[PDB]
């Protein structure tokens, strides 16, 4: 299944302030209007591709979903970043492991870190071996999809793991509703208020106006 | 004026001499507030180091950082760095530093470096093309040759672990044939709050004067002041429209710090002709007096001008409706300038004036019509 | 699609046929045209090497490049006080308005300064100054003139056109009362002046309501002003343009000079340092081009309005079109910022009828011609009647003259001619 | 000073070729502004360096000239046009244009020459002792209004 991605997968490009300014800024984000693949895990956990990166998010209240996997194999053969959000802890390590048959959470690891009503949004991508992490959190007003309406992520991680990531998985809890997106290079015009905030962008490539 | 106009005359006028810049009265330092020493003295001892199919990375992270302790150093055979020059190290500062740590044949230490190509550089430490830092190496012939079989090798920072997979035979008696260490220290500039600075102490904060600032190694000089720039928390700079530094978040104390640069304007003379007298005044463009006879014109702050309660035509052009004349008990004096004399016209619904006589003027009238017919021979002007 | 040139129109030509215009009205045309640009500097040393030695050091190589543009741009700075000079100080003597306003019906209330005001200009004039809207070396330098001082010579230039027609131009300003100052406009149109006196009220009435509505279209509709905010933004433009140029890396490591300084030793960043001067001191004789170029449009545009205000407003103009559409009576000077704006006054002639015409009368064997007007029948009846308002007088010895005899004129018509 | 416009147009073509020349004298980056230095001290491989930035240099001080030129004689050009517009006008005719022909009503002005222009000596007429005195639009004789 899809869904329309709308306006959703801005997120601050740089970690410096800006206000009452419009900027252009070319990056790897989620194309404007572009189809999101949606999933159901219910009565639905596969492996995608990355591609170049990942927009990623769940429409939640009960917080099924907990982790992700990426590498290029996932079966030991080479290191394979595994990412799990376990009650209070953030978990992240790089192990050569052999995963489960079916990967979900019970209700050489070169590196290693630690730390419907809500929708969270998170970006992943891969830059000379630096994986970045952005995400936001936000109530929703449309329960049943992605609302057609504007926030912005901003980043939490950097991890210089140097490992090839070519596909990736989700992980969910047993004793749910999710969505992906694949960012591109592109020209973003985005829009800082007063508050040294992202409220607007163009997605430059869209179309004619947007040019 | 004299050396502005390349004269020793002055002719009656306002002349640009000189650009007025207000100094920084000190320096301001202001580094993170951190004291563990950084762990390069264990790297540069580490009991076995890695083979270059398989290259280790350390973060160096927390911690100060004296690189004169590996750079003053008789061991390296090379130091060579890219982005930064050594002795800057100490001054300059990072979010992190990563150390590739690993041996090769002393032959490829070549293959190390941005741009360049050949099999370890392909297949297992391709370099950016762009490294931000620093190759430090040396002959390693009496740790770690035997022979000695281990050492093995096959985008930027790859990691790849008939095949390729072969190693060198390090025996002692091999020169360009023997193991070699290396470490490349890559640096993150790549910004967040600073946790790698070198040992240069912190000064206290200033506020509301001009100030030669350092925050985490960005140099610059400006009036440092309290704001309502209220930064997002992973924000730790912000940018002017020409990318210079607008406002900073001082790393000892989270608070946001407009800068703004220190207060500048141009030197103006003004002055009557030599060939009527040595005074002059002076005016300081756009700069507040309190920044610097003293008058405060709304053109700028003047000096050595009396400010005349009357008003004249205007004889020397300074700005706002001020201009300025040398007049008697002579002075150099500075007024408001009159338009001209006021009239009111005489005028009623019945009334009308007549002239009865007349007088025939002669106007002159001068316009330019032509200008020196010049010729550049560029080849003779360009090569002579 | 394929645009339209205008509606099409086969006029109503022969050789017998005249079209007289029997009624006019009186049009108020506003014209906007820019005089000034705001007096920019920039300190090439502190645009190109801000606050470093160490820069510096390398672009006095240079040689004289940066003084050159220093001084260029203080030219330009100069010649918009000359500009501004030209257009408003034509004026001698700041001429003021009499207390009372009896101008025989006319009412420049609107166009007249306004006591009330904390800057004295008047209403029209405050429309225009509402709807008309950096550390880095640049500086902005004031202008010679206050918009108050501005405002005082529009006023003085107004209170003599009113006061005193063209004479406070061309001599001492002369009271003249305002109906026999239109009186002698007319005149300069070829109008004869009874026309204004027997319509007065209805003239007054025009002009009255033509002035009100220049308060209408300039509070409704912004973009009136075009030219002179045209002018403001492609300063500010210029300038963002100007500014954003120094984030430019130009082909150095980075374009924020105390990284290089920062990051470099001497022998090493020279040669990054160079790069960056080369771009910015480019960039900045880029500026200065487009700089003197526009200024030389702004003074081609300031020589036009300083020529409108000597024939148009000190003056009554016979060039047509010159001082808008229509045959011109009289232009009052309003301010505007960086500007001038002129509400040419003007007569159109507006409800033509058709009729018989001939260049020549045939009395007893003279040809008679009209000494001024033109020779035009009902159908029934000859009159001789002037060109631009249609008002028939009796033909006879004192309003025409003879030359030679019927047998020399094509198209000579026979006609009584009454000898008074 | 009555000549400033045309002693004014002689000293900024003057100061142009003045600058123009010292720029000869800079060094553009190179080792020496004197170009056979560079020649006597050095080898081709080696000079032509040196030398590239001397044309660099020279070259864009020469591209800066001719366009301080080009700008100022289209200023000279808009001068010389209004100077022809105003001998076809004010010298061989009279003009009803008000202060275009000197301040005051013109009568006729004679050309004189000078220095890279043209001076006009503007006769006019300027009224020039009031009276003032009581006025009408119109006077009534028997019932008919008379205008003059
Ligand atoms: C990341 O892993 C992929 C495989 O998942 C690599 O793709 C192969 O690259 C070789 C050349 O090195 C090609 O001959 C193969 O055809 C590719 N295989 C597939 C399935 O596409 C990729 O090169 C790796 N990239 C890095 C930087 O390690
Ligand atoms: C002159 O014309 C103006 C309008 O063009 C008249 O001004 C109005 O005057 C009345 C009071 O008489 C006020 O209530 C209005 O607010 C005024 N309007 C404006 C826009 O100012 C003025 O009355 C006229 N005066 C004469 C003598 O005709
Ligand atoms: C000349 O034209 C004007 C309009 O421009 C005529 O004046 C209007 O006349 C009507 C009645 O016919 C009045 O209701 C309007 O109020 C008048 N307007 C103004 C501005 O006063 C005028 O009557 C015409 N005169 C002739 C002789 O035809
Ligand atoms: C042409 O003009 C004349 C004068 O205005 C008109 O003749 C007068 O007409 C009125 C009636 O409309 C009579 O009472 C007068 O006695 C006539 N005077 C003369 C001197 O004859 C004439 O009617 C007009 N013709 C047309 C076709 O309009
Ligand atoms: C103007 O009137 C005269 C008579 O008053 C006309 O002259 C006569 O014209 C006819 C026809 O051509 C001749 O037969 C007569 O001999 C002419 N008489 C005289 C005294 O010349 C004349 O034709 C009329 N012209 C117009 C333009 O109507
Ligand atoms: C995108 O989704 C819309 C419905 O949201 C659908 O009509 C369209 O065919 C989809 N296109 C692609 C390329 O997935
Ligand atoms: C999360 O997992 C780690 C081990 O991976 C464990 O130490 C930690 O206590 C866990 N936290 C919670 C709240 O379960
Ligand atoms: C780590 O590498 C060794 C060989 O060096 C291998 O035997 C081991 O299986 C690897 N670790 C994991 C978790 O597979
Ligand atoms: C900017 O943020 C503050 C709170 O940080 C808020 O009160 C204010 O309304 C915001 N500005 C605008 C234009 O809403
Ligand atoms: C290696 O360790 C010794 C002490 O065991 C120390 O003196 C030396 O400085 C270290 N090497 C480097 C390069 O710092
Ligand atoms: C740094 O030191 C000051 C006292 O000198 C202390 O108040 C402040 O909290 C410290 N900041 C950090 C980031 O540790
Ligand atoms: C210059 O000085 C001389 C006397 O040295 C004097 O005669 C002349 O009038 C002066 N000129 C001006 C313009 O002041
Ligand atoms: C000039 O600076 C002083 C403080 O040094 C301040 O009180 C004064 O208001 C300033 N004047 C202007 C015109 O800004
Ligand atoms: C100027 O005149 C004002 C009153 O108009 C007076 O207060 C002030 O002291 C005078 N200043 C000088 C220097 O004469
Ligand atoms: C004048 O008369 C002609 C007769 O054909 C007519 O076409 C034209 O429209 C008329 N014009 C006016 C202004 O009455
Ligand atoms: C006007 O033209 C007609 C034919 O169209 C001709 O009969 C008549 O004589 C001409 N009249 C004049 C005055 O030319
Ligand atoms: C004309 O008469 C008035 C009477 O108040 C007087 O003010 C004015 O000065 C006189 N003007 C001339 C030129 O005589």
């Amino acid at each position: 299944a899809y869904t329309n991605s709308f306006t959703r997968g801005v997120y601050y490009p740089d970690k410096v302030f800006r206000s009452s300014v419009l900027h252009s800024t070319q990056d790897l984000f989620l194309p404007f209007f572009s189809n999101v693949t949606w999933f159901h895990a219910i009565h639905d956990n596969p492996v995608l591709p990355f591609n170049d990166g990942v927009y990623f998010a769940s429409t939640e209240k009960s917080n099924i979903i907990r982790g992700w996997i990426f590498g290029t194999t996932l079966d030991s053969k080479t290191q394979s970043l595994l990412i799990v959000n376990n009650a209070t802890n953030v978990v992240i390590k790089v192990c050569e492991f052999q995963f489960c048959n079916d990967p979900f959470l019970g209700v050489n690891c070169t590196f290693e870190y630690v730390s419907f009503k809500n929708l969270r949004e998170f970006v992943f991508k891969n830059i000379d071996g630096y994986f970045k992490i952005y995400s936001k959190h936000t109530p929703i007003n449309l329960v049943r999809d992605l609302p057609q309406g504007f926030s912005a992520l901003e980043p939490l991680v950097d991890l210089p793991i140097g490992i090839n990531i070519t596909r990736f998985q989700t992980l969910l809890a047993l004793h749910a509703a999710y969505y992906v997106g694949y960012l591109q290079p592109r020209t973003f015009l985005l829009k800082y208020n007063e508050n040294g905030t992202i409220t607007d962008a163009v997605d430059c490539a869209l179309d004619p106006l947007s040019e | 004026t004299k050396c502005t106009l390349k004269s020793f005359t002055v002719e009656k006028g306002i002349y640009q001499t000189s650009n007025f810049r207000v100094q920084p009265t000190e320096s301001i330092v202001r580094f993170p507030n951190i004291t563990n020493l950084c762990p390069f003295g264990e790297v540069f001892n580490a009991t076995r180091f890695a083979s270059v199919y398989a290259w280790n990375r350390k973060r160096i992270s927390n911690c100060v950082a004296d690189y004169s302790v590996l750079y003053n150093s008789a061991s390296f055979s090379t130091f060579k760095c890219y982005g930064v020059s050594p002795t800057k190290l100490n001054d300059l500062c990072f979010t992190n530093v990563y150390a590739d740590s690993f041996v090769i044949r002393g032959d490829e230490v070549r293959q190390i470096a941005p741009g360049q190509t050949g099999k370890i550089a392909d297949y297992n430490y391709k370099l950016p093309d762009d490294f931000t830092g620093c190759v430090i190496a040396w002959n390693s012939n009496n740790l770690d040759s035997k022979g000695n079989y281990n050492y093995l090798y096959r985008k930027p920072f790859e990691r790849d672990i008939y095949f390729p997979l072969q190693s060198y035979g390090f025996q002692p008696t091999n020169v360009g044939y023997q193991p070699y260490r290396v470490v490349v220290l890559s640096f993150e500039l790549l910004h967040a709050p600073a946790t790698v600075c070198g040992p240069k102490k912190s000064t206290n904060l200033v506020k509301n004067k001009c100030v030669n600032f350092n925050f985490n190694g960005l140099t610059g000089t400006g009036v440092l002041t309290e704001s309502n720039k209220k930064f997002l928390p992973f924000q730790q700079f912000g940018r002017d429209i020409a990318d210079t530094t607008d406002a900073v978040r001082d790393p000892q104390t989270l608070e946001i710090l407009d800068i703004t640069p220190c207060s500048f304007g141009g030197v103006s003379v003004i002055t009557p002709g030599t060939n009527t007298s040595n005074q002059v005044a002076v005016l300081y463009q756009g700069v507040n007096c309190t920044e610097v006879n003293v008058f405060q014109t709304r053109a700028g702050c003047l000096i050595g001008a009396e400010h005349v309660n009357n008003s004249y035509e205007c004889d020397i052009p300074i700005g706002a409706g001020i201009c300025a004349s040398y007049q008697t008990s002579q002075s150099i004096i500075a007024y408001t300038m009159s338009l001209g004399a006021e009239n009111s016209v005489a005028y009623s619904n019945n009334s009308i004036a007549i002239p009865t006589n007349f007088t025939i003027s002669v106007t002159t009238e001068i316009l330019p019509v032509s200008m020196t017919k010049t010729s550049v021979d560029c080849t003779m002007y360009i090569c002579g | 699609y394929t645009m339209s040139l205008g509606a099409e129109n086969s006029v109503a030509y022969s050789n017998n046929s005249i079209a007289i215009p029997t009624n006019f009205t009186i049009s108020v045309t506003t014209e906007i045209l820019p005089v000034s640009m705001t007096k920019t500097s920039v300190d090439c040393t502190m645009y190109i090497c801000g606050d470093s030695t160490e820069c510096s050091n390398l672009l006095l190589q240079y040689g004289s490049f940066c003084t050159q543009l220093n001084r260029a741009l203080t030219g330009i700075a100069v010649e918009q006080d000359k500009n501004t000079q030209e257009v408003f100080a034509q004026v001698k003597q700041i001429y003021k308005t009499p207390p009372i306003k009896d101008f025989g019906g006319f009412n420049f209330s609107q166009i007249l300064p306004d006591p009330s005001k904390p800057s004295k200009r008047s209403f029209i004039e405050d429309l225009l100054f509402n709807k008309v809207t950096k550390f880095n070396g640049l500086t902005v330098l004031p202008p010679l003139l206050t918009d108050e001082m501005i405002a005082q010579y529009t006023s003085a230039l107004l209170a003599g056109t009113i006061t005193s027609g063209w004479t406070f131009g061309a001599g001492a300003a002369l009271q003249i009362p305002f109906a026999m100052q239109m009186a002698y406009r007319f005149n300069g149109i070829g109008v004869t002046q009874n026309v204004l006196y027997e319509n007065q009220k209805l003239i007054a009435n025009q002009f009255n309501s033509a002035i009100g509505k220049i308060q209408d279209s300039l509070s409704s509709t912004a973009s009136a002003l075009g030219k002179l905010q045209d002018v403001v933004n492609q300063n500010a433009q210029a300038l963002n343009t100007l500014v954003k140029q120094l984030s430019s890396n130009f082909g150095a490591i980075s374009s924020v000079l105390n990284d290089i300084l920062s990051r470099l030793d001497k022998v090493e960043a020279e040669v990054q340092i160079d790069r960056l001067i080369t771009g910015r001191l480019q960039s900045l004789q880029t500026y200065v081009t487009q700089q003197l170029i526009r200024a030389a449009e702004i003074r081609a545009s300031a020589n036009l309005a300083a020529t409108k205000m000597s024939e148009c407003v000190l003056g009554q103009s016979k060039r047509v079109d010159f001082c808008g559409k229509g045959y011109h009576l009289m232009s009052f000077p309003q301010s505007a910022p960086h500007g001038v704006v002129f509400l040419h006054v003007t007569y159109v002639p507006a409800q033509e009828k058709n009729f018989t015409t001939a260049p020549a009368i045939c009395h007893d064997g003279k040809a008679h011609f009209p000494r001024e007007g033109v020779f035009v029948s009902n159908g029934t009846h000859w009159f001789v009647t002037q060109r631009n308002f249609y008002e028939p007088q009796i033909i006879t010895t004192d309003n025409t003259f003879v030359s030679g005899n019927c047998d020399v004129v094509i198209g000579i018509v026979n006609n009584t001619v009454y000898d008074p």
